[PDB]
RNA sequence: AAGAACCUUACCUGGUCUUGACAUCCACGGAAGUUUUCAGAGAUGAGAAUGUGCCUUCGGGAACCGUGAGACAGGUGCUGC
RNA sequence: CCGGCCGGGAACUCAAAGGAGACUGCCAGUGAUAAACUGGAGGAAGGUGGGGAUGACGUCAAGUCAUCAUGGCCCUUACGACCAGGGCUACACACGUGCUACAAUGGCGCAUACAAAGAGAAGCGACCUCGCGAGAGCAAGCGGACCUCAUAAAGUGCGUCGUAGUCCGGAUUGGAGUCUGCAACUCGACUCCAUGAAGUCGGAAUCGCUAGUAAUCGUGGAUCAGAAUGCCACGGUGAAUAC
């Protein structure tokens, strides 16, 4: 898609991810960052991605390699 | 010998030279006709070689820069009428009646704050 | 205007063809500063007019214009009661202006091809005196004198 | 991209040219700043008309 | 050859420095070209007047940058130093390259 | 003829005929006709049948028509079922590409509603 | 407002501090500073390294940092009637 | 090497320093003879030459306590300060101010050609090579009448399209890419391929403009990491009508 030759991911979250990868899934992790672009290693693991007032529960699945954390999170309430 | 005439219009610098002879029209070392002189200032610059005499009595050498079509023409026009003086400038007195001894002074008016162009004013809600 | 006089410059005569009247016609016709596309249109229209009619060059558009020149125009005016339309006798200059003026709007309104052709066709049905320009001329004569003496 | 080197984003993000604003040097205003004096327009005018700024004058072109 | 390109707010001021380089040069040695004029740089600004709102009227400003160029084709090397240095160049900026 | 696509592009010049098929625009039309060796000016229907049969082979190479429609619809529906914002923006019927909605969503939102 | 992705940005939900982000002022200890780490979303707290310098009158002092004290600092807060 | 290129000429252009000229002055007529006016003369410029700068006494207890200063009032372990993410860009709507269209004086294709004003060192970045292009790698020259951005477009010459929601028009949306930055996720620009809504010229009503103007096509700057259809600046083409 876009953003040139390879995306960015968050360092502090990556060390928590290696616990989630090695030990397997446990619970939604409460993360302030939305910034990371998902790649295969985050798949099958419960995380939670901030919307500016709460971490939104994303369980990661197969095609999410195409996506960032942030995309599933709603920052503007509606009727 | 040579008869020189300068002139300007709209910041276009020209340099006209005249001597006797069955002249073709030479502009920047190419013909004006090979500069599309069917269209480019087509009879416009050959104004002193209209009213007071015919074309084929003077050889002519011209070098012009700046302007577009009408921009290029008037510097050469006012240089060529001034350069028309093989035996004196007596024909300027007849060209005075025609008005081609006086170049058109006019220039573009600047942009100023609060106008769309130069006199064009914006529209404004109610009154 | 109310006070100080206006009397503008008398424009360039058209190159070779020699009609300063047709030079003024292209200056009225001119779209958006394109004097170049205007001069491109006029000769193509003038050749197609003279080719169709079988006539000579200068008098072809001139005879077409001559029928469509009325001697009067009307003005909206009021002094007492609600608005009146008042006929007045045209200036001879403004006469030739008004004939040319209605032509360009008429040429836009035709069912025809591109502009050289459609303008020559408009001149054709003013030379034949049966089209839109004669219809626009043949109005004011009826309207006058129902309304004569107001200023 | 490459290895550990792209992961070196432990920087303060105060490094970036995306970060510093270029506020008005005298007043802190973050709007109306021309770089040439490095001030917002009003303190430029306040100085210029009071003749302090060298070689500066009105324009009438 | 050796040349001075000058820069100035005032045209009548850079004029005195390029007067002084001439009369210094033909005094101490010879061979100066005087002031080649060169086109003027004009820094034209426009800025908004009001503290708040009122976009409509603004004030225009200008800084005229007068340049001059002086060359010496002078080969008298041991009077070139006497031409050099000593001048204060009319209180406005000058640069002297070879 | 239908030229292996399902559209018939009758009585056009060949570049216009090739743009008329779904999934082929002016750029792809230029590449297909240059590949087949077929001049743009010629009327498409009029040309000899083996030169049509050449185009009938050539147009089939790129993915076109209802095949390209259903592929696009499947990626939209798939993303929409993910519950992504850009996905949900499909389901809600409002600007996906971040255009303003205070004014000017009038194409995608549609006719004015009471 | 001559430039809202963070910063900008003032506001919100969150995480924090309270002589503070910045002045003026004392004491006491420490060169300033250049390296690296764990825990944290970061601010940050909590580290190990190292360095330990121009004036000196041998109680120092200026550049400058950290801690603590009280006088205080601060406010795009309010009032353009 | 017949390219202003290289002697040279500095004539001449341009530039920028300094100056001249136009003052109702020259004449006639008209006008209370005066003031003034009309017309003509001569003259490159004639009746305030054109533009710009330049804004009377005073009006709206106008606007601005958020540029700043500041009387008074208030909070001062919170209305202060620091920091992360979010918001300021929402959307059944209404309006203002702009851009782009609805085309044939035009679209689309090839060839061909005159500018004017700028800006530039954590910059601008040729040239050269590489890439579908956006762009990428290597990299001179110049703090600028030199070098760079930078190859001005409308226009003009030929050819195609022919009245159609079109070889018009671009919305929307898909897929695949490039560029900046700690960061493109809410929330960037830009490229490529594909898709091809609305619109076939807009009600009542209303705005601007008297000459290099209106109109129309390009270029540039400030702002600036990246940010424009805005604003600010420049020129090209260039009118109509004013009883």
């Amino acid at each position: 898609r876009s953003l040139k030759k390879g995306p960015f991911i968050d360092l502090h979250l990556l060390k928590k991810v290696e616990k989630a990868v090695e030990s397997g899934d446990k619970k939604p992790l409460r993360t302030w960052s939305r910034r990371s672009t998902i790649f295969p290693n985050m798949i099958g693991l419960t995380i939670a991605v901030h919307n500016g007032r709460q971490h939104v529960p994303v369980f990661v699945t197969d095609e999410m390699v195409g996506h960032k954390l942030g995309e599933f999170a709603p920052t503007r309430t509606y009727r | 010998n040579q008869y020189y005439g300068t002139g300007r219009r709209k910041s276009s610098a020209a340099r006209v030279f005249i001597k006797p002879g069955n002249g073709k029209i030479v502009i920047n070392q190419r013909s004006l006709e090979q500069y599309f002189g069917r269209e480019t200032a087509r009879m416009v610059v050959r104004q002193p070689l209209e009213l007071v005499d015919m074309v084929e009595k003077l050889d002519l050498y011209i070098t012009v820069k700046g302007g577009g079509i009408s921009g290029q023409a008037g510097a050469i026009r006012h240089g060529i009428t001034r350069a028309l003086m093989e035996y004196d400038e007596s024909l300027r007195s007849e060209l005075r009646k025609a008005g081609f001894v006086t170049r058109d002074a006019r220039q573009v008016e600047r942009k100023k704050v609060g106008l769309r162009k130069a006199r064009r004013r914006p529209q404004f809600s109610k009154r | 205007p109310r006070r100080r006089v206006i009397g503008q410059r008398k424009i360039l005569p058209d190159p070779k063809f020699g009609s300063e009247l047709l030079a003024k016609f292209v200056n009225i016709l001119m779209v958006d500063g394109k004097k170049s596309t205007a001069e491109s249109i006029v000769y193509s229209a003038l050749e197609t007019l003279a080719q169709r009619s079988g006539k000579s060059e200068l008098e072809a558009f001139e005879v077409a214009l001559e029928n469509v020149r009325p001697t009067v125009e009307v003005k909206s005016r009021r002094v007492g009661g609600s608005t009146y339309q008042v006929p007045v006798e045209v200036r001879p200059v403004r006469r030739n202006a008004l004939a040319m003026r209605w032509i360009v709007e008429a040429a836009r309104k035709r069912g025809d091809k591109s502009m050289a052709l459609r303008l020559a066709n408009e001149l054709s049905d003013a030379a034949e005196n049966k089209g839109t320009a004669v219809k626009k001329r043949e109005d004011v004569h009826r309207m006058a004198e129902a309304n004569k003496a107001f200023a | 991209r490459w290895n550990a080197v792209l992961k070196l984003q432990t920087l303060p993000r105060d490094s970036s040219p995306s970060r510093q604003r270029n506020r008005c040097r005298q007043t802190g205003r973050p709007h109306g700043f021309l770089r040439k004096f490095g001030l917002s327009r009003i303190k430029v005018r306040e100085a210029a008309m009071r003749g302090e700024i060298p070689g500066l004058k009105k324009a009438s072109w | 050859r050796i040349r001075i390109r000058l820069k100035a707010f005032d045209h009548r001021l850079i004029d005195q420095a390029t007067a002084e380089i001439v009369e210094t040069a033909k005094r101490t040695g010879a061979q100066v070209r005087g002031p080649i004029p060169l086109p003027t740089r004009k820094e034209r600004f426009t800025v908004l007047i009001s503290p708040h709102v009122n976009k409509d009227a603004r004030d225009q400003y200008e800084i005229r940058t007068h340049l001059r160029l002086v060359d010496i084709v002078e080969p008298t090397e041991k009077t070139v130093d006497a031409l050099m240095r000593l001048d204060l160049a009319a209180g406005v900026d000058v640069q002297i390259s070879l | 003829a239908r030229i292996a696509g399902i559209n018939i592009p009758d009585h056009k010049h060949a570049v216009i005929a090739l743009t008329s098929i779904y999934g082929v625009g002016k750029t792809r039309s230029k590449a297909i006709l240059a590949a087949a060796g077929i001049a743009e000016d010629v009327k498409i229907s009029e040309l000899s049948e083996g030169q049509i049969d050449t185009l009938r082979d050539e147009v089939a190479k790129f993915v076109v028509e209802g095949d390209l429609r259903r592929e696009i619809s499947m990626s939209i529906k798939r993303l929409m079922d993910l519950g992504c914002y850009r996905g949900l923006r499909h389901r809600r019927g409002l600007p996906v590409r971040g255009q303003r909605t205070k004014t000017n969503a009038r194409t995608r939102k549609g006719p004015r509603k009471p």
